[PDB]
């Protein structure tokens, strides 16, 4: 075998993380599964209009604000 | 700029079927 390091193959500067994030224009609506994950219809924005899809939680840890939002707004 | 937030979104996945 050989016996190398990894690299840094990911940056560790903050800038653009497009690649991994999309835009939160807000939410449409929501739901819950029974394996206990929340999920919660997006509208991303920044693509096609037509593109809004429900997402868990998990992936909302940025749209705390707007999520949070709609959850004090609708129960 | 638009003050506004994002979010991830899974642009990814795989149904376990056969």
């Amino acid at each position: 075998m050989v016996s190398v390091k990894p690299l840094p193959d990911i940056d560790s500067n903050e800038g653009e993380t497009d690649a991994d994030v999309y835009e939160v224009e807000d939410i449409l609506a929501d739901r819950v599964n029974k394996n206990g994950i929340n999920e919660y219809y997006i509208k991303w924005a920044g693509y096609d209009w037509y593109d809004n899809t429900w997402e868990p939680e998990q992936n909302l840890f940025g749209a705390e604000k707007v999520l949070k939002k709609w959850k004090k707004r609708k129960k | 700029a638009r003050t506004k937030q994002t979010a991830r979104k899974s642009t990814g996945g795989k149904a376990p079927r056969y």
